[PDB]
RNA sequence: CAGGUGGUCAGGUAGAGCAUACCAAGGCGUACGAGAUAACUAUGGUUAAGGAACUCGGCAAAAUGCCCCCGUAACUUCGGG
RNA sequence: AAAUUCCUUGUCGGGUAAGUUCCGACCUGCACGAAUGGCGUAACGACUUCUCAACUGUCUCAACCAUAGACUCGGCGAAA
RNA sequence: CUCGAUGUCGGCUCGUCGCAUCCUGGGGCUGGAGCAGGUCCCAAGGGUUGGGCUGUUCGCCCAUUAAAGCGGCACGCGAGCUGGGUUUAGAACGUCGUGAGACAGUUCGGUCUCUAUCCGCCGCGCGCGUCAGAAACUUGAGGAAACCUGUCCCUAGUACGAGAGGACCGGGACGGACGAACCUCUGGUGCACCAGUUGUCCCGCCAGGGGCACCGCUGGAUAGCCACGUUCGGUCAGGAUAACCGCUGAAAGCAUCUAAGCGGGAAACCUUCUCCAAGAUCAGGUUUCUCACCCACUUGGUGGGAUAAGGCCCCCCGCAGAACACGGGUUCAAUAGGUCAGACCUGGAAGCUCAGUAAUGGGUGUAGGGAACUGGUGCUAACCGGCCGAAAACUU
């Protein structure tokens, strides 16, 4: 039931629908994928399928990975990821070496898009966690963006684990739910997905048929 | 438009300037746009008129300086913020409107104001 | 050229006349009032073009009843039925934002 | 060219303008300059664009170069020799070579020079 | 804030031992018939004679 | 050692001016440097719509600001304001 | 009802959408009062206090930029 | 306990916990017709507004709301901020004292220090381990985050009710607050962009430009970053239950939800959704690659040396970034720069010429200038290279 594809975020644009309403879309080049591997419950303990996406010079792949691809009889690709299926294999619907193109999805369906969000570096509490800070005037001394108190007093004489402080922000795995597929352009292998998609332009993206729908 | 914003009254009830007390529409609602109901107080009134300085009224915003996006991707924007004082049944207390108003009142069901307005953009 | 030109090209429009900021323009906008679908006209002065092909917008300004109004449309919007050029302006800028605080004679654009 | 990301050279950017112009003048006058590696890396595209103007070599190009440079001798030599010398080369007019750092602050050094 | 207590020898030495110079790697160069070693980033300068081997 | 120290001289263009800006004569670049788009602190800058809702308090900032010409209230000790 | 009034945010009026502060009064002056001066007063105040116009990052509610630190490398090298 | 010092009210910032529950959720009784309510039981998942006055906590008032909960944590929180009050030295009023002075009486004024050693917390690395050395993809023990709610319409003016009024249960639409991602739009910013302009100095002068004056000022402004912007989310369904409601049914020929046994039952709990995670020392799994030598010796699960697969350092960079790390590239190369062409920003360059006494205007000409985005181009630099890195057995 669960359908998946791997692609690249190509940036956003806008289109007008039939109601003459503007629709902001993200162009995802859901390029062709190869299966390259099937996980069976009998052999691995769960049911899933690998997917190979992206072109790469064969000289850029080391001998072990090249051997893994040769075992599947497929030319090496840049990326490799597993699509997890329900705990029932059904022992069907996928063959090693089979091609997956963009029209596994249809117009008007909903998808889940997971990617790697943009990095923000070391971030303060005001950006990272939406703290308020103290005022800009009325005597405040060098605390305009500082966090304030971080605990109680002699009880407990510690800071609780999971207290929100400054640190590295971004580069996370992020899934956006219930995105409407506005158009499936099978000619260019392009999905026009209404909304925003995590990550930078040119980053690896996994598109899955939505489960909440 | 938020609390403490001052508005120009766009009808002939006798008030010239109201001050926004509350933006109706839920707990801690922040801003009001075109078609939003407002609890206001009269700050300037025409001498010898219906309303008086210090009266608490209800009004609907019909013009706003900040541009509004429309579902087709267009935007509308006026030069001033304006409001129309209304009765509890969403009908104006005055007898005529001055200046243009936005289409959002049509969807917010202010048909009487829509019909009395000189122009609806 | 851009990366998404192939996505954008089957959505651009034609029949759109060439106009610059400072020109007086008639815009015929489709309007839905119940189930009627008439056609309204906005006559004004183009004060801004913000390029980008399909995502390009333009802004027209007019004074309606002692109040100034500005509409920003997407060029290539299908709700625009057509656009008519009434006058060509003669301006030295691209954004004409100084008209936002001029009324009467002082808010007048030359005619060349 | 592409603006500097991060703090500018020599403090402010009004100083960076002058630093780049002086480095360009010295480079065109001598053919070869020794300086810190960041300064040479920042100088490379800046000097290549002036060489391109000299290759075009019209009065407008000369005025545009005189906008940045103030040494008329160097402007003359750039428009008479360096331009015509590079007339048959499509970019890459300069070359950067890394050198041993200097005592005092251990600043990394490099030399920048025209290709011939 | 001031140190509440003096650090033990072990604790001082653990932190002190991590202050150390990184060693650069050297490659062979034959200039003017003689063989030397320079850091790899200075190969061009060595071959062009811009390196002073003292 | 960013503090203190009496007197004399004192150019140009703009300016009412010994203010201020840019310069002359004449001095000087003053004694750790080189890099690098972290948070945060400091010192400056800009900010849609609103406009004191901030706060003990309009604190701080913003604002006004010049020459010429009109015109100018209560009150007054007749000068003022 | 005060630089004096505890009770007390007295009470009445004004100002505000809403005023323990403010202004005008009442007199029930805990505990005013005539050179330790009483009551007024134009002008004046980096005084205290209340209100308005204008203006604004004070705020709704923050965002971005540059420089000096912070950070990295080389040198010197403290302190409680 | 603390006097060789444990900073005192209120506000701010950041919280965390309890439940004696304010709302939302579930129930019994009712002096519950319906709508509304009263009271008690269960329930802590989330939510719980903005202002006027006062130093205030408290309180009153104004406008809303589903609601505007009560408490603990040194009356949480000053090596996090403030300093209005209280509680130093000045001064005044009232009262008390002969006086010096006093006053839980009032009133104006009145320095808020510290470079983080340890634990703690937020991030990021280096080392070793995981019985050969490596590369890719993974399972999930166990955790973290999240959890809010309104109005309108249909059912239906139906049930109920003399009338007034007016539903339960189900089904839709549109919102508010909050959060995450993103830059297409709108808006902000913009210190190597474009234009205009004041003062002065300079480029010999004219013309054309440049330095400095907050980026001198003013008008715009692609990229990046952003919210005031755009999209999405808090769901459906199971499981075990709370109060409560039962079925069958004795002890105790009746009855009884209970003693045997079986059901229904909530935002609480557990799966389900999102994220972390094998240092999970029980150190997991599926695969693929190397799969090989030499010397010395006390012949050792011994020390060295040299390799393979594979890395690392160096080099060219990044929308990755404090260092580090991460990702890409290294001539079999479009990685950065240059260069050519676009997109976009600005707005009509210089020179020449024509018109005008001149300031200026028209033509040449959608001109010229230009950063970030896209594509071509082998011109410059990615080099003529170093450092690490593979196995006693044995038992069944
Ligand atoms: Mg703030
Ligand atoms: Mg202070
Ligand atoms: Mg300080
Ligand atoms: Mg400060
Ligand atoms: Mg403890
Ligand atoms: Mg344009
Ligand atoms: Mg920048
Ligand atoms: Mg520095
Ligand atoms: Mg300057
Ligand atoms: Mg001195
Ligand atoms: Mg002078
Ligand atoms: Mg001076
Ligand atoms: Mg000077
Ligand atoms: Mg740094
Ligand atoms: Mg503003
Ligand atoms: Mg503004
Ligand atoms: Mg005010
Ligand atoms: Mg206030
Ligand atoms: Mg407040
Ligand atoms: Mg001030
Ligand atoms: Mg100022
Ligand atoms: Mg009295
Ligand atoms: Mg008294
Ligand atoms: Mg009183
Ligand atoms: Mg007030
Ligand atoms: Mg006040
Ligand atoms: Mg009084
Ligand atoms: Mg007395
Ligand atoms: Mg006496
Ligand atoms: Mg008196
Ligand atoms: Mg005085
Ligand atoms: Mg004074
Ligand atoms: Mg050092
Ligand atoms: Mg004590
Ligand atoms: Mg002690
Ligand atoms: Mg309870
Ligand atoms: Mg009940
Ligand atoms: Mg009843
Ligand atoms: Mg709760
Ligand atoms: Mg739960
Ligand atoms: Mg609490
Ligand atoms: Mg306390
Ligand atoms: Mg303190
Ligand atoms: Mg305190
Ligand atoms: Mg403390
Ligand atoms: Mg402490
Ligand atoms: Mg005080
Ligand atoms: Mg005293
Ligand atoms: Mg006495
Ligand atoms: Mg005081
Ligand atoms: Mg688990
Ligand atoms: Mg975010
Ligand atoms: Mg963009
Ligand atoms: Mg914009
Ligand atoms: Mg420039
Ligand atoms: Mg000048
Ligand atoms: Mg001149
Ligand atoms: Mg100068
Ligand atoms: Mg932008
Ligand atoms: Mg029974
Ligand atoms: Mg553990
Ligand atoms: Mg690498
Ligand atoms: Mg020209």
């Amino acid at each position: 039931a669960r359908k998946g594809i791997l692609g690249t975020k190509l940036g956003m644009t806008q289109v007008f629908d039939e109601s003459n309403r503007v629709v902001p879309v993200t162009v995802v080049k859901a390029g062709p994928n190869v299966v390259t591997r099937i996980r069976t419950p009998e052999r691995d303990g769960y049911s899933a399928v690998q997917l190979a996406y992206g072109e790469i010079s064969p000289r850029k792949v080391n001998k072990p990975l090249t051997g893994q691809y040769t075992a599947a009889g497929v030319n090496p690709r840049r990326y490799l990821a597993e699509l997890r299926l329900d705990d029932s294999d059904a022992a069907t619907e996928y063959q090693v070496g089979q091609e997956l193109t963009a029209e596994i999805f249809a117009d008007g369906s909903y998808v889940d898009v997971t990617g790697t969000s943009k990095g923000k570096g070391f971030a303060g509490t005001m950006k990272r966690h939406g703290f308020r800070g103290q005022g800009a005037s009325h005597g405040a001394q060098a605390v305009h963006r500082r966090p304030g108190s971080i605990g109680g007093c002699a009880t407990p004489a510690r800071v609780f684990k999971g207290t929100r402080m400054a640190g590295r922000m971004g580069n996370d795995r992020v899934t956006v739910l219930n995105l409407l597929v506005h158009k499936v352009d099978a000619e260019n292998g392009v999905l026009l997905i209404k909304g925003a998609v995590p990550g930078r332009t040119g980053g690896l993206v996994m598109v899955r048929s939505a489960i909440k729908r | 438009i938020q609390q403490e914003s001052r508005l120009k009254v766009a009808d002939n009830t006798g008030a010239k300037e109201i001050l926004c007390i509350r933006v109706l529409g839920g707990s801690s609602r922040r801003y009001a746009g075109i078609g939003d109901v407002i609890v206001a107080t009269v700050k300037d009134a025409i001498p010898g008129g219906n309303v008086k300085r210090g009266d608490v009224v209800k009004a609907v915003v019909v013009r706003t300086v900040k541009e509004r996006r429309r579902p087709d991707g267009s935007y509308i924007k006026f030069d001033e913020n304006a409001a129309v004082i209304i009765k509890p049944d969403n009908d104006p207390r005055g007898t005529r409107i001055f200046g243009p108003v936005g289409r959002e009142l049509r969807e917010k069901r202010f048909m009487k104001i829509i019909s009395l307005a000189p122009e609806v953009l | 050229m851009n990366r998404l030109d192939f996505v954008d090209k089957p959505s651009l429009r034609d029949d759109i006349p060439a106009f610059n900021p400072g020109d007086t323009i008639n815009v015929h906008v489709k309007v839905i009032e119940g189930a009627k679908e008439r056609l309204q006209v906005f006559k004004g002065v183009v004060i801004r073009r913000q390029g980008g092909g399909i995502r390009e917008t333009f802004t027209v300004r007019k004074e309606s009843y002692g109040v100034g109004v500005e509409r920003t449309f997407p060029v290539h919007s299908p709700n625009i039925d057509h656009i008519e050029v009434v006058t060509r302006g003669d301006v030295r800028r691209a954004k004409l934002y100084y008209l936002r605080e001029l009324r009467g004679k002082k808010a007048k654009i030359k005619e060349k | 060219p592409k603006p500097t990301k991060g703090p500018r050279l020599g403090g402010s950017s009004s100083h960076q303008k002058a630093i780049l112009a002086n480095l360009a003048t010295s480079l065109f006058e001598h053919g070869r300059i020794t300086t810190t590696e960041p300064k040479a890396r920042a100088l490379r595209p800046y000097a290549e664009k002036l060489i391109t103007h000299a290759k075009k070599g019209a009065l407008h190009n000369r005025r545009e170069v005189l906008k940045k440079l103030r040494d008329k001798d160097v402007v003359h030599t750039l428009f008479a020799e360096i331009g015509p010398f590079f007339a048959d080369r499509d970019g890459g007019y300069t070359r950067i070579i890394k050198i041993e750092a200097r005592k005092g602050d251990n600043a990394p050094m490099a030399v920048i020079e025209l290709v011939r | 804030a001031v140190p509440k207590r003096r650090k033990s020898r072990s604790n001082t030495r653990s932190r002190r031992s991590q202050w150390k110079a990184a060693k650069t790697e050297l490659v062979g160069v034959t200039v003017a018939g003689h063989a030397h070693k320079v850091p790899r980033r200075l190969l061009k300068a060595a071959r062009l004679g811009l390196i002073d081997f003292d």
